[PDB]
């Protein structure tokens, strides 16, 4: 994130790090993602894409920071990674960049409710906020393009959602955005989302709850001028997430 | 105790 400030889990307890295993000793971050319900957490496809090998990532829950432990957290394996059929990748834009995994942890159980570990809301059948509102995104992703490391603490800034007329002017990114994208920015495109935030959530309120309302896929640069963060919009998938979560 | 989507504490 560029801007924001550091903060802790127990201020996005719903928050997802996954990471992969490599053979070697390391592990390294790969994504950040959202808890829906007890045992699937959202990101986007774009992270799993290249590798689809769901044995060799972990997810953790309660994580306040990227390589060291927060006490409280949840380690788990994926028993499930459902990309998105139709996921599609121009010079630019990820369309149907959202995808599901489905977590298991070494004892045969799912996520447990706790002051560091919450689910977020689902919006309703194409109900999102209207421009104007502000949202919040986090993640541990890049603090300015030109790093090649991500920050040991989690981050959090505030952008506004935009509209689609605004985001689609051919000096922004044309029609390379389409209705199932949301645009999001900061009036004095000051802080952002970012490279390594992919899969974290764009949280806005809706109808009196905390919604997850876009998942961060895209974007030219970083907090650069008339670019705004590209979000796959969470509301237009509904029918599709459920077609794939289940029970408790 | 049970998880109320969307509520920090
Ligand atoms: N919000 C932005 N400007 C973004 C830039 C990138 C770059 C890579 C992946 N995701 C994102 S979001």
């Amino acid at each position: 994130i560029i801007g924001g400030e550091f903060t802790t889990i127990e201020n996005q307890p719903w928050f997802a790090a996954i990471y992969r295993r490599h053979r070697g000793g390391s592990v390294t971050y790969v994504c950040g993602g959202s808890l829906m319900s007890p045992c699937w957490v959202i990101s986007a496809t774009h992270c799993f894409i290249d590798y689809p090998k769901k044995e060799d990532y972990i997810v953790y829950l309660g994580r306040s920071r990227l390589n060291s432990n927060t006490q409280g957290e949840m380690k788990f394996e994926v028993e499930n990674l459902i990309l998105h059929k139709d996921y599609s990748a121009d010079t630019l834009a990820h369309h149907n960049d959202i995808a599901l995994l489905k977590i298991r942890s070494k004892e045969g159980r799912c996520a447990q409710p706790s002051r560091t570990i919450q689910t977020i809301c689902l919006p309703s059948m194409y109900n999102d906020p209207q421009f104007g509102t502000s949202c919040e995104i986090t993640g541990f992703g890049k603090e300015a393009s030109t790093d090649y490391l991500y920050p040991e603490q989690l981050k959090m800034t505030v952008v506004k959602l935009i509209s689609h007329r605004e985001c689609q002017q051919p000096h922004y990114y044309g029609s390379e955005v389409t209705t199932k994208m949301l645009c999001a920015a900061d009036p004095q495109w000051k802080t952002d989302s970012c490279q390594g935030d992919s899969g974290g959530p764009l949280v806005c309120s809706l109808q009196g709850r905390m919604t997850l309302t876009g998942i961060v896929s895209w974007g030219r640069g970083c907090a650069l001028k008339d670019k705004p963060g590209v979000y796959t919009r969470v509301s237009h998938f509904l029918p599709w997430i459920r077609s794939h979560t289940k029970e408790e | 105790l049970k998880f109320q989507c969307g509520q920090k504490t």
